[PDB]
């Protein structure tokens, strides 16, 4: 992916997480599970929303095409008709077309980007505190609870209460 | 050994497909589709209004009295018309009907019509107003009849035919959409015997229009064993003008004329039903009842309709990228 | 307690917001508007050249000489030309000028016009030409008269019309626009009376051209108290062409014509009441002058001159600096 | 924000700086202030100012309508220059517009870009010679005057020179 | 120390793509979308050779100028070519009505075969070989008239009577055929061609009704003749019926097409050579693979789309920084 | 550069490097290189090939303009006819120009974040067993094989098996 996070080092999604797009999976003695951003998650879904009707508004508007008739002698103005409909046939069926090719490939990324967002941040809570592997998890230096997990996640994560314990441990 | 905390994203059994400019059949967990493909073949009500179906008639055949055509023949307000294609009932004494195109453009951006007697056949005086019949134009009832907004008007058994004269001053608010003719008979005999001799001539003016036409005898082929000719003309009084028209022959008198009232007109040929569902969205292939952007049906259509462009397929990715384990 | 270093970015006072595809109504420090909503409700002249004002004529009446279109009687030069809504003097004895859409945009096209005249009326020999006046026609100073650039033609005392003829060769490099017609009473009565008897006709041909008309004598609705109708009629004279006039009756010929200067202009016509003032404008919309450097315009899709492009939009500001995001004071 | 620097995890911006668009605010103790990186915000200044000039110059033709008038035996091609004049006003309209949202929504994205990446490049310098506080900002394990910023503003920060004394004053800490 | 490290390609390249931030950028890789190069010539488009009117008109090669003769007969056309400068069109003066419309209509063929629709023994009582004139000189007769119209005069002794004359489609393609008015300079003129007294010229079919009768008038001379003539055409469709019926002054259709129905008309001086081409503009031959064309907008074949640009580069590659080497 | 690896804080591209767009350049004592990481310059390849192939679809129709001539009295359409083709040219000039524009803006970003992600990968393998010298370059703190530079190439770079020897020298110095 482009900024590296979807199909990338990151290798797969989570069948498991039902609540949001982008979440967390946490592991300890007292279990494991799933749990969604609910900021971020919400964020995006206010930002493609806006996205998609931004562009059903701006594609509202049709050309008329008429079927009027013309007789036997008014060929050139019968084809002028034609063509000029067919030209702006032509160019909304491009206008369209090109739209979605490029809108999916923005909105791809835009959601690889949330993602790779979402890790730095977590990264910069924990500092030495854990081992970062490559996959987007992390190993914490030390024995964390539901509720230090859930400061991660809330963004209230004490560092310096856990700095000893994993300096020993990282010594070990 | 270590508690573990991973960043994460959602994945689910979809296998709906979009094509971004960099990667095509990309499977996306939450997808919309923009483009409409589906209709219902049949033609509706608009604004919970009815269309006019023509049925066996032709434009032609309807506006201009077309014997059998009678079913059509009062007071009218449509949504848009049916004129089927195969419709066998038009203009019955061959001829040419003048401005045709420019005169259906007209029709089509209308709403409504009511009927009148513009002209009284007493109008006429010191001629026949009742032999005016063929064999060609026969109603299902009687082998030989007439448009029923016109007049052939015929010399008195008594000859001549002399100058007649008529004029209607439209007081209304409403334009008024009449017609009339000029026959060309195959003979100089033909000639003689329904009108007089001498130079015939058919006039008509208004305050912004003017008309000048004489017979031009000759024999055309045969059409509804019909070696003569008529040409039809159509026009528009408008509120505040008056009609005047003079002749000594060779005049088809207007009997009948419309009161025309006037959005988006449509006019559609086709042979699809016409039933008692209501809509919002016509095409001329079909109903589309439905809330999307883009459609891929038809170009032509009445009411609020989504765009119409050619591709079989709008699909906008709302979702990431969907890998699952 | 430390030494702090930080990043960060620039925030102020503006107020001005932009839409983006995931967003609306989003505040940046720096932006540009590329549409323009102004304009001036005036004509301003185009090319440094006034425009023409017709005031109270039409077009038609006023290159047919409508006796009282008197003010613009001559030679006329301009960058377009301006016709006010509800002008009077157009056509005033009652009939059709034909293909007159087709001679409005001609006319458009349409620099300049040197008036003279193309037949004197010694051209036409054995009819009387002092008598072509109607009361339909008024000049501000007489109740009958007639268009200043025909002439109506009407039989001598011996109640004989005899053929007359006219020709006129353009040995010019210009085009010449010309008009002439023919004249369709309301009776065989008046027929008779200012014409001579018998089948009558207005035949005119030139290298390219031929023209056969007879009159179409009925009885027509009153306008301007006229019951019988003219048919105007109008063309172009090319340089080295010749023009051979023909008739028995019913000509209302041609008098004085227009050597025409073709533009390299676009050419504009502009029906409108707005004032006309000693003023230069690049651009001129048919609503008022744009006086800008903007991409895009609200205004109007008809001008002449350098304008930016018709749009219908309300605006596009275009963002340039970033999210504005200034500290909260209070 | 996309690249998550902008009212992302550099929450506001600073009216204080005024001379560019991406900079640094410093503290010590010869004084505090703003300084703009000039570097990067002058070329984000010529990519937006050519961004700019050419949506001017493709924007710069014009469709023409005309002022015909049509007889009422035209109503047809009236129609037809009516329908063809609309058609073109809805076509640029429309793309007038899209392209406004586009180019506002990638111009936003660029500005987040240069912030992050203005960010990243004194993380890399600094390493565990600094603290990261939240917001942006770096508190140094060592003394850090003026010649000292202005290494770490013109990437020519010096972490051999102060690595004894940040790893020292991090122990006592 | 073992070092590693990350980066990116570099090449010798020196074109440049520009950019909505950034003007003249090198890349190591891209692609020009833009043909901007022409060959200059005609050629044959699906191996069918195009028409060259060469000194004739498209007007002087369907009525049949006399000088015209290079092209009579059956053709079968991909194209048509008339060269701007053709001296040979209509000779005798007058007016080919809806000539625009029979331009358009002709563009719209691929073929024509040539056939006597009205043989001139089917007018009773005329003169059919008398009538030819100075205008229409071929390049061996001093007077000559269309090929396909017969010039119709009275008889040694007057008077001119009612002719008549009928066609039956019959077969499956419409047939384009012409007529004409003459329009004598006086009254003595058409005493002598014609008969005294009102002449006319009537025509019709199940759709279609002609009548018209002579404006007599001296017009300006043009080819020594102050006289006009009406030119008209009409296409008789597959089981139609023409009538033709007039007492004086009808230029009458001799031959007809059988007309065989998106076309072109090139008018142009390039020389048409011996070769194929599968996209031909009026201004040269096309050989691309490429989807935008600056030569032109007037085109038949598969071309690619035509836009007013100079080049269209389209960067595939990443920036190139070649390291620097004195 | 938008993610500012190329022309960035990675100064320069390697003429030596000619199997791919991005890559690695080793030194060992077994002897140095460049080599290029063939995954990502595929899936660049195959990206960059689909959109050129989909912009090429896309612009596969034609607008065609016509011979018609027009008379005199046919001046009106005959300028309809004018405007009309004038119209749709422009209309698709502009398209054309802007999405070349447009295109190569992100054509040029796309590489640019496949060598910064190609040098995250490395860097986060890493962490203190080598220090970040400038422009894209790490110096290993332990000896590494012929057989590590491939095992921090290919992904599976083995972390703890050197801390112990490359903290030993870290810190040694
Ligand atoms: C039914 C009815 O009441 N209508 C007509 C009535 O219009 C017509 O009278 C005409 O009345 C007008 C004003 O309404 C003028 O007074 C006409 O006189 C002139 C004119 O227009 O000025 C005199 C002028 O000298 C004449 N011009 C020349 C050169 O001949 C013209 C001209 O002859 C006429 O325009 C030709 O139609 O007329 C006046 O005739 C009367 C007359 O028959 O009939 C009523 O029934
Ligand atoms: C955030 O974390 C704290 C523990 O630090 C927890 O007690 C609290 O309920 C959390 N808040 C939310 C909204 O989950
Ligand atoms: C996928 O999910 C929807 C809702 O969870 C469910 O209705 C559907 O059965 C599922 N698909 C399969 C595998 O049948
Ligand atoms: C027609 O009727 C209107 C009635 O309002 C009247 O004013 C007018 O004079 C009449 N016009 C004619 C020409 O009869
Ligand atoms: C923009 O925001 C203002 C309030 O912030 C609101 O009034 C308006 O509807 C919004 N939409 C526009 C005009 O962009
Ligand atoms: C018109 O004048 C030109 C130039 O003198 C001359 O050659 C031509 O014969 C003249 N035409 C007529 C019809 O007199
Ligand atoms: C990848 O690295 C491991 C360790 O270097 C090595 O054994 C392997 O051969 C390399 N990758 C392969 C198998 O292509």
């Amino acid at each position: 992916g482009i900024f590296g996070a979807i199909a990338g080092f990151i290798e797969g999604g989570w069948t498991g997480m039902i609540d949001g797009w982008y979440g967390y999976h946490h592991e300890n003695s007292q279990g494991s599970g799933y749990a969604a951003d609910r900021e971020s998650t919400q964020k995006a879904i206010d930002g493609i929303t806006n996205k998609v009707n931004s562009i059903i508004n701006k594609m509202n508007t049709q050309f008329e095409a008429v079927d009027h008739e013309f007789s036997n002698l008014e060929r050139r103005i019968g084809n002028l008709n034609k063509r000029m409909e067919d030209g702006f046939l032509d160019v909304w069926t491009y206008n369209a077309e090109l739209l979605v090719l490029l809108e999916n490939e923005r909105t791809l990324d835009l959601h690889d980007a949330n993602v790779k967002n979402l890790y730095e941040k977590v990264k910069s809570q924990l500092r030495d505190n854990a081992n970062d592997l490559g996959n987007g998890c992390f190993e914490f230096w030390h024995k964390c609870d539901n509720e230090c997990m859930e400061s991660v996640k809330n963004g209230t994560y004490d560092y310096p209460k856990y700095q000893k314990e994993s300096k020993l441990n990282r010594q070990g | 050994p270590g508690d573990k905390i991973c960043i994460g994203y959602h994945a689910n059994n979809s296998t709906t497909q979009v094509d971004t400019l960099l990667e095509k059949n990309v499977t996306v967990t939450h997808s919309v589709e923009l483009l409409e493909n589906q209709k219902e073949k049949r033609f509706c009500k608009i604004m919970n209004k009815a269309p006019l179906d023509l049925k066996d008639c032709t434009i032609e055949g309807w506006i201009l009295g077309n014997p059998k055509c009678d079913l059509l023949l009062g007071d009218q307000s449509w949504s848009y018309i049916v004129e089927r294609p195969n419709a066998q009932n038009g203009i019955c004494y061959p001829g040419v009907l003048n401005e045709l195109e420019e005169l259906k453009a007209f029709i089509g951006s209308g709403e409504r019509v009511e009927r009148f007697e513009m002209f009284p056949k007493s109008t006429w005086a010191g001629v026949d107003t009742s032999r005016g019949v063929t064999n060609a134009c026969p109603s299902y009832t009687i082998d030989s009849s007439f448009y029923r907004n016109l007049v052939w008007i015929v010399k008195t058994d008594s000859a001549t035919y002399p100058v007649i004269k008529g004029t209607y001053n439209n007081t209304g608010t409403q334009p008024i959409l009449y017609f009339w003719g000029v026959h060309h008979p195959l003979d100089t005999t033909v000639q003689d015997n329904l009108y007089g001799s001498g130079d015939k001539y058919v006039r008509m003016g208004t305050e912004s229009m003017n008309f000048a036409k004489s017979p031009e005898i000759a024999a055309r082929p045969a059409v509804n064993g019909q070696r003569s000719r008529i040409d039809y003309y159509w026009s528009v009084l408008r509120p505040g003008e008056t009609l005047n028209v003079e002749s000594n022959g060779n005049l088809i008198a207007p009997w009948y004329a419309y009161k025309f009232v006037s959005k988006k007109g449509a006019v559609f040929k086709s042979d699809l039903p016409i039933e008692n569902c209501d809509a919002t969205c016509q095409t001329i292939t079909g109903v589309l009842r439905t809330n999307k952007t883009f459609q891929n049906v038809s170009p032509l259509w009445i009411g609020e309709c989504p765009k119409y462009v050619k591709s079989e397929s709008l699909r906008l990715a709302t979702g990431l990228r969907n890998v699952p384990q």
